[PDB]
């Protein structure tokens, strides 16, 4: 069944080992700048830490111990509600452009 | 390069710039045959052809 | 984007420079490879024939070709330097990309104390391998037939370009059609320009893409296979292996990677 | 008084180029091949010259 | 009741003409108030260098005194019924109008007759009036918008009477005399160039019969023979720059030779102008306004008050924009604003042309709200056009113009035409006239 | 073809007049302004007025702006100290569309955090633009120095709240000051049925009356300002009366008895008693005018003066002496008749413009709740007697004063003198 | 703006309470 | 004042077509 | 959104060096030689390469 495959993929993805949550690995395109800028202060402040710490592990090229890994059930989709709104606004602008 | 660029305003803009772009291509073609001294065109031309 | 396009231009011009430089020593391999590679340009319709003598400077690779190849091989690397300066100029406006892909503007460190010594170490380590190459086995990378005065009366038994060109020679000999061969030669390199468009994965970094990682390493093995096939003469079973490798390379760069990225995003709620 | 490194035109360009450029800390070894390229190019610029004077 | 039916209702502008030449024109709908005024056709256009500024002085002294009403007694009457008498003097027209209750219409027309015919022009009031204008000249000097438009007219219509300011140089106002003003009144305040107007609770028969028994004394002849004719003006594309770094902002105005009053090209061009639109830093639309230049300006906080204009005189006009930005924005804005015009000259879209038509319709309809704007429209239209254009005709002309028409008219008036730029203040990034003329054509086209 | 009031069960008086004009104007008037602001949410009303295009529940900011611009409409949010008036006017066969656009921005807003944070900067811009005219500062300081609370609150956000007006304050203000009972939907040129349809369709969202404000008390302060501009804008007022009473009409008549303003451009205000009384005396550029400000629960009658810095001490004195003359019966019936004519003309001429008529109907609906014809207003004005004016003048004279001044205040007399 | 004569001052003296107004495509105004 | 200033006469430099103050430069704009 | 002349990183230097460069208004012809040198150098580069073509 699907959820097992998504389990396996999340385990093999890597960002769980680095403490990175799923919405931290987004490639920052033009809309994601606005998405991040739209985040509340607390979420922004936790995201910058998570990213900085992950970069620390990567520069040391190590990983967090098994205990402090982001579980699949504990991966909040904090950025997605703002990202979908930004996408909808962009698509509305494109429709008005026609 | 997707459905964004497909729309009535974009089609109309295409129509607006078709004469200019097409005769820009004509400019390019004339410049090319001139620079290359392309006989296979220049022979059919008037007075110019007397060069050969 | 701009850095990538400039890099593609650098690749083109540096490969032309190296081809010409390898023509310079005027060995049998040099002359015959030059003849074959320039004669490839005859495939272009109408005006393809005329370019061949223009580049040749005569009716065959001869005095004028060697002298002009020396002149162009002298000038071009300065063009490479200029384009590299523009490459760095374009890179600076966005900064380097970390392995994680995500923006690292909260973790940037100064270049002078840390990376100057790192690149010193890297350059010295590279010089290590280079000095093993030059000092112990200098002609390890190069056909011995090059150490023979070029003679336009005896084709060498074994004909190849340099080790860094055999990979493209493989696709060249894969396509039976000459014009198709030249177009494949151009496309094998130019396909790097399509790569920024084909990227569909929501992640810009390949650290977190296992399936795409296997695809990438399959592509690397494909390139090495193309090189080895280019080394071997065109006989059974090298011919079919070359065809399959060419098709597989194009198929990976154009189709497998984007489809894998799409199913990838589907697998991760985006 | 101003620091010559960040005030002189050439020194300013070099400083922004490869002195105080903000670079990521987790840059792996694979980025070194950037500089190495130029280094070989420099060497390639150099040795070829010394070849060009006996060719 | 849709738009068209409401346009049809449009109470009519019945126009008459008494023998001496004065043409009355009223518009009665329901209102208990009224706005009755005359619209003598005069201004800086009909003024030579020696007497430039006489019209402003005459309008100043009009309400001061009359032969019938001795002095401020006229003001006492006007305030007795609560009327708001007012007067404006443009470069072409000078008008006096009284805003008052309809019941007091008989008195208002009598007051207008006294002011416009039996004006004392007394010398002492001239001396006292002299100081007011001089101070008014300094106030207008501080009017950092007005001086820019004066610079525009001076640098565009050079030599011609149109370059002359309305108030006049601050040397004619210090050398004028009763003689000079009396010639101005005699040579300009004549019945043929006079449009008695009213709007509100004003029966057209009432206005006619009042005009016959109050204004018939106006003459139509012109002294011996001297008739001030029309001097056509020339648009000399030029540049004037009053660099004054102390001023905070940098008003700039750029215009090309637009059409005259009679030319129908006003209707398309206005739509095109409505495309560029207007913006102020306190608008609130922000980066969402449909006008591209407004969206750019709000996004990058470029300007503060850019707005287009269509100043249009009898035979020629000014068509362009006036933008107020800081010192380091002008070079950018002259790029964008011009970059907009060429777009209209090359790739105008019916999608935005519909928006421009709607904006023009709303502007025309809303401007004609209230008795005083209606009276202004009547007085101005009977002179500029010769008839009050009904809103239905405006609707027809707006319906005719489309994307092709807008493109054609913009190409005919905007493309490759030498501008008439005029700066003020800390204008230094303001591109040189060569650059501005360079932007007037697009190399893609 | 006539005005038609209608009070739905949840208040929300609905008015409409089919004038058959080419354009129709729909305006929603809300009994919510600065007076209803508290000590902690100061500036919320100004931000709300500046927030008329923010993303609503059913229409994103881009959609609202683009639609209103494409149909060529204007969305004004004209605000007073006790009322806020949204207004959109467009061609007849468009209003429906913008009707929705009016309602979503008044009863179902979202106040997204990013949009409010970005708009916070616009408060400074609006305050700076509106404070260029000295009268704005003087009037705001007058309300601050006259009313203890409520009405004292400025229409503009104080500088200490620029950037700290959280969207939660906006939501609380809307929920407690935009309920159906305290609003009135007026439409000029629209038919009553469709107005009722949209009203009961959406404006029924917030029922009830809402958090009531507190009655303003009269302190009597003398908030002064030495800002350095050459002209000295001074204003001396006192508690006049609440609007909607014989006292209010008498004070309004007294305003024109003393002086209302210019009537003839390039005139001298000969009829105006204040201007002529000061003219004898100060032989320098100056201006004076009676000032009447009638509010829902109170009012302010006084004198506004703009004069040269040194001469100000005379003006505020001389003008005041003039009112003293009217106090002890020095007023003729002819002046009363002239003031009555001026007031009737001013009223009938404010309603000349369609927008002015809309504002009149909105004020009548919000305060009284029952529109009355202009003729009856003229009757009320005429009903004022001379003794009532004489109160009115006594009440102004023998009442606690409130002064506000701005400029070089070296010679400006103090409220005690 | 410069205001330095008896005339230009006339009308500047406000006689009614301040009313502010902003719009969507119109500038801010006061009265 | 702004009224006092004026553009100095340029009649020495003008082209032949645009030299009179009554004609309109639109007629000869195409020619120039 | 912004002029490519003053937006493109490569176009920045070219615009600031030859297009929008503030130059003195009263520059005589003696300064034109500054260009005449550089242009001439290009010919020496352009011609000198072709001499190197056959040499
Ligand atoms: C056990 C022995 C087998 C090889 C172990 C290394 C390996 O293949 O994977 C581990 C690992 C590569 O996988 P990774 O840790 O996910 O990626 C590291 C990055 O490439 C970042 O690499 P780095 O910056 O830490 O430097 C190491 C890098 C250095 O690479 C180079 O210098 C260029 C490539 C070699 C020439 O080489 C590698 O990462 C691959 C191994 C190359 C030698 C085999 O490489 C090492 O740990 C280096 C080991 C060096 C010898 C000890
Ligand atoms: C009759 C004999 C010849 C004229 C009299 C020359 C003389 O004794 O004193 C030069 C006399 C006094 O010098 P200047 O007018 O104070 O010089 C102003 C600039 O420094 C230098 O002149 P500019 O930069 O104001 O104007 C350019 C001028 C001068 O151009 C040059 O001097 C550079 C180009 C010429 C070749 C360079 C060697 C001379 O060009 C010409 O006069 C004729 C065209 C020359 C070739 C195209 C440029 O000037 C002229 O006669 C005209 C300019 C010099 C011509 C040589
Ligand atoms: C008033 O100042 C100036 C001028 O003219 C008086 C100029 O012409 C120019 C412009 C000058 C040039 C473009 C030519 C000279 C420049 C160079 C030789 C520098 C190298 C750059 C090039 C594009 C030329 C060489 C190109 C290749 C080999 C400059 C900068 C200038 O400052
Ligand atoms: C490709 C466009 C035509 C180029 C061309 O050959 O033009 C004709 C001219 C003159 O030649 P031509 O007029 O005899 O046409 C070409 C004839 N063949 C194909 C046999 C060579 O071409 C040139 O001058 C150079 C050709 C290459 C141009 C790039
Ligand atoms: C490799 C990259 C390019 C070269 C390095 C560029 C940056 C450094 C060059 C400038 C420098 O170091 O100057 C030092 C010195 C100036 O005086 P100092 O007080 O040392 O510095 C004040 C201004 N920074 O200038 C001196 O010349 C100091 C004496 C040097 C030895 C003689
Ligand atoms: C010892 C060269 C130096 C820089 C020139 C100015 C910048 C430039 O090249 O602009 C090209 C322009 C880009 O588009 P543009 O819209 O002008 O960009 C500004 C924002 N609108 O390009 C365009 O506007 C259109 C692209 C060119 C079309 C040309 C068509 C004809 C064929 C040639
Ligand atoms: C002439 C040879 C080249 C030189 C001298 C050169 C120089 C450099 C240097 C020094 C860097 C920074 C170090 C690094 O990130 O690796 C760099 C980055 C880069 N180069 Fe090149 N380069 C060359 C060829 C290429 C080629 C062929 C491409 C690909 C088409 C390319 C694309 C890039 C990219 C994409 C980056 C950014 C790397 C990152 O952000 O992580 N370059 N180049
Ligand atoms: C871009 C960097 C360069 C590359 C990749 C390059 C590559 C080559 C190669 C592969 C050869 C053939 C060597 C052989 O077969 O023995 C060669 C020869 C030569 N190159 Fe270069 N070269 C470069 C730069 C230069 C420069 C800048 C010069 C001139 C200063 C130069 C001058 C020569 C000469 C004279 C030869 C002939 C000598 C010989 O082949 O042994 N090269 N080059
Ligand atoms: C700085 C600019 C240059 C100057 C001032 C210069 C000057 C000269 C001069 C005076 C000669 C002698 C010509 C004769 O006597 O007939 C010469 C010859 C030559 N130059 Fe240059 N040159 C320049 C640039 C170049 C460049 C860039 C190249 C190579 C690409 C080049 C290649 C040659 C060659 C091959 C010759 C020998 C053929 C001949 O004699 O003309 N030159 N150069």
């Amino acid at each position: 069944w699907l959820e097992g495959i998504r389990k396996w993929y999340y385990n093999a993805a890597g960002f769980n080992k680095l403490g990175l949550m799923r919405d931290d690995t987004i490639y920052e395109d033009d809309d994601v700048k606005e998405a991040i800028r739209r985040l509340p202060e607390n979420l922004y402040n936790d995201r910058v830490f998570r990213i900085k710490r992950a970069l620390d592990l990567t520069m040391r090229q190590q990983i967090l111990p098994k205990e402090q890994w982001t579980k699949y059930e504990e991966d909040k989709f904090y950025l997605e509600p703002y990202l979908k709104e930004v996408i909808r606004e962009r698509k509305e602008r494109e429709e008005w452009a026609k | 390069m997707l459905s964004r660029f497909l729309g009535p305003r974009y089609r109309e803009l295409a129509r607006n710039w078709i004469p200019t772009a097409s005769m820009w291509g004509a400019v390019g073609a004339v410049g090319l045959v001139w620079a290359t001294d392309w006989r296979l065109i220049l022979d059919w031309v008037p007075y110019i052809n007397g060069k050969f | 984007l701009e850095t990538w396009n400039i890099g593609v231009v650098l690749l083109f011009t540096v490969m032309a420079t190296a081809f010409m430089g390898y023509v310079l020593p005027w060995g049998q391999m040099s002359f015959w490879g030059a003849t074959v590679i320039t004669n490839l340009l005859s495939a272009i319709p109408y005006i393809g024939t005329d370019l061949v003598e223009w580049i040749w400077g005569g009716f065959s690779v001869d005095k004028a070709t060697l002298t002009r190849f020396f002149a162009f091989h002298f000038i071009l690397p300065f063009i490479i330097t200029a384009l590299a300066a523009v490459h760095l100029l374009f890179l600076h406006e966005t900064g380097s990309n970390n392995p994680t892909g995500i923006s690292s503007d909260m973790d940037k460190i100064p270049f002078h104390p840390y990376y100057t010594i790192k690149d010193i170490l890297g350059a010295l380590f590279m010089m290590l391998i280079l000095l093993i190459l030059v000092l112990f086995s200098p002609d390890l990378l190069g056909d011995p037939d090059n150490y023979t005065p070029a003679n336009p009366l005896n084709t060498p038994p074994h004909i190849k370009p340099e080790w860094y060109f055999l990979f493209a020679y493989a696709i060249l000999r894969s396509i039976p059609n000459k014009l198709g061969g030249v177009l494949a030669l151009v496309a094998s390199i130019l396909i790097l320009i399509l790569m920024p468009m084909l990227h569909t994965s929501k992640q810009r970094s390949m650290m977190f893409r296992p399936l795409s990682q296997c695809l990438f390493w399959m592509l690397v093995a494909d390139l090495i296979t193309l090189t080895w096939i280019g080394g071997q003469p065109v006989e059974h079973p090298f011919i079919i292996i070359g065809q399959l490798a060419s098709i597989l390379y194009f198929l990976i760069i154009l189709v497998l990677m984007p489809i894998t990225s799409i199913i990838e995003n589907n697998l991760l709620k985006w | 008084m101003t620091n010559i490194r960040k005030s002189h035109p050439l020194m300013k360009i070099i400083n922004n180029a490869f002195i105080d450029l903000p670079a990521p800390s987790n840059i792996s070894s694979w980025w070194n091949f950037g500089s190495l390229l130029g280094i070989c190019l420099i060497l390639q610029i150099l040795t070829g010259l010394f070849l060009a004077m006996h060719y | 009741a849709t738009y068209a039916q409401a346009l049809q209702s449009v109470p009519e502008t019945q126009v008459s003409q008494l023998d001496n030449g004065l043409r009355v024109a009223s518009e009665q709908s329901s209102q208990p108030t009224c706005t009755v005024g005359v619209w003598i056709d005069a201004g800086s256009r009909y003024e030579n260098e020696k007497n430039n500024g006489a019209g402003y002085f005459v309008e100043h002294l009009a309400f001061k005194g009359t032969k019938n009403r001795p002095g401020s007694a006229l003001e006492k009457e006007v305030e007795s019924m609560g009327a708001h008498l007012n007067a404006y003097s443009t470069r072409e027209h000078t008008a006096y109008y009284i805003k008052a209750l309809s019941k007091d219409l008989p008195k208002a027309v009598e007051l207008l007759a006294d002011i416009v015919q039996n004006c004392s022009l007394e010398d002492s009031q001239i001396e006292k009036e002299r100081d007011v204008i001089l101070q008014e000249l300094q106030e207008n000097d501080s009017s950092m918008r007005d001086v820019v438009f004066d610079y525009l007219h001076a640098t565009a219509f050079q030599g011609t009477p149109l370059a002359q300011s309305v108030e006049g140089p601050s040397e004619n106002v210090r050398k004028l005399s009763r003689a000079d003003l009396t010639e101005y009144v005699s040579q300009h305040y004549k019945a043929p160039r006079m449009v008695l107007a009213a709007a509100g609770g004003v029966e057209h028969r009432q206005l006619l019969d009042l005009a016959q028994k109050h204004f018939s004394s106006l003459s139509g002849t012109y002294v011996e023979d001297a008739v001030p004719a029309f001097t056509p003006c020339r648009f000399t594309g030029s540049e004037i720059r009053h660099r004054d770094d102390a001023l905070p902002l940098a008003h700039v105005a750029i215009a090309v030779e637009g059409p005259g009053w009679a030319n129908p090209d006003n209707v398309p061009l206005q739509v095109a102008n409505a495309i560029i639109g207007h913006y102020d830093s306190t608008y609130g639309g922000g980066t969402h306004m449909s006008s591209t230049l407004a969206s750019v300006a709000a996004t990058r906080k470029l300007c503060q008050s850019f707005q287009t204009f269509n100043i249009c005189y009898a035979e020629t006009g000014l068509l362009g924009a006036h933008f107020v930005c800081d010192n380091m924005s002008i070079d950018d804005m002259m790029f964008f604003l011009q970059g907009q015009w060429m777009r209209l000259c090359t790739s105008a879209t019916e999608s935005e042309v519909v928006r421009g038509k709607n904006i023009l319709r709303n502007a025309l309809v809303s401007h004609l709200d209230g008795t005083t704007p209606v009276c202004e429209d009547i007085g101005r239209s009977l002179l500029t056009y010769g008839r009050r254009i009904p809103l239905a005709e405006w609707e027809s002309r707006i319906a005719e113009v489309d994307a092709s028409v807008v493109r054609e008219v913009c190409s005919k008036y905007f493309y490759d035409q030498c501008p008439a730029v005029a700066g003020l203040g800390p204008i230094e990034q303001l591109p040189d006239y060569n650059r501005i003329r360079s932007g007037m054509f697009w190399l893609r086209f | 073809q006539d005005l038609e009031f209608t009070r739905l069960p949840n208040g929300l008086v609905i008015a409409s007049l089919e004038n058959y004009a080419p354009a129709s104007r729909i305006g929603l008037f809300i009994k919510a302004g600065s007076r209803y602001e508290d000590s902690n949410n100061l500036g919320t009303s100004h931000l709300l007025r500046l927030a008329s295009s923010l993303t609503t529940k059913g229409a994103s900011s881009f959609k609202i702006t683009r639609g209103i611009e494409a149909v060529g409409g204007k969305l004004s949010v004209t605000s007073t100290r006790e009322s806020m008036a949204y207004t959109v006017e467009c061609l007849r066969d468009d209003i429906e569309i913008l009707m929705e656009f009016l309602l979503n921005v008044t009863a179902a807003p979202e106040f997204r955090r990013w949009e409010v944070a970005a708009l916070q900067s616009q408060l400074r811009i609006d305050k700076a633009v509106a404070f260029q005219n000295p009268q704005a500062q003087v009037l705001e300081n007058l309300h601050a120095a006259a009313y203890r609370n409520a009405l004292a609150n400025s229409l503009y956000c104080p500088d200490y709240r620029i950037g700290k007006v959280t969207p939660d304050q906006l939501h609380y203000y809307v929920q407690n000051h935009f309920t159906s009972a305290r609003m009135a939907l007026i439409g000029l040129g629209v038919s009553h049925p469709v107005l009722k349809q949209v009203a009961e369709r959406f404006l029924n969202m917030r029922g009830g009356l809402g958090l009531s404000g507190a009655k303003a008390k009269y302190r009597g302060g003398e908030i002064r300002d030495q800002n350095g501009d050459s002209l000295v804008h001074a204003a001396l007022v006192a508690e006049s009366a609440a609007t909607g009473s014989a006292e209010a009409n008498a004070f309004s008549v007294l305003q024109h008895v003393l002086g209302a303003g210019p009537h003839v451009k390039r005139g001298s205000n000969a009829t105006s008693s204040l201007y002529q009384a000061v003219a004898k005396g100060v032989h320098q550029p100056f201006d004076v005018s009676a000032f009447n400000a009638s509010y829902s629960d109170s009012g302010l009658f006084g004198i506004y003066t703009i004069s040269q810095a040194a001469s100000a001490g005379d003006v505020i004195k001389s003008a005041y002496d003039q009112v003293k003359t009217i106090a002890q019966g020095n007023l003729s019936n002819t002046d009363v008749q002239a003031a009555k004519n001026k007031l009737k003309a001013g009223y009938l001429m404010s309603v000349e413009s369609s927008e002015g008529f809309l504002d009149e109907v909105g004020s009548q609906a919000l305060v009284a709740g029952s529109y009355v014809q202009p003729s009856t207003v003229l009757q009320q004005i005429d009903s004022v007697a001379d003794a009532d004016v004489i109160n009115a003048a006594k009440k102004f004279v023998s009442g606690r004063k409130s002064m506000a001044a701005s400029g070089n205040l070296g010679h400006t007399p103090f409220v005690d003198e | 703006r410069s205001f330095l004569c008896r005339e230009s001052l006339s009308g500047q003296a406000a006689g009614r309470p301040l009313v502010a107004s902003v719009g969507l495509n119109v500038p801010a105004s006061v009265r | 004042s702004h009224t006092d200033i004026r553009v100095p006469d340029f009649s020495d430099y003008r082209r032949a077509e645009v030299l009179d103050s009554t004609k309109s430069s639109k007629e000869s704009s195409d020619a120039r």
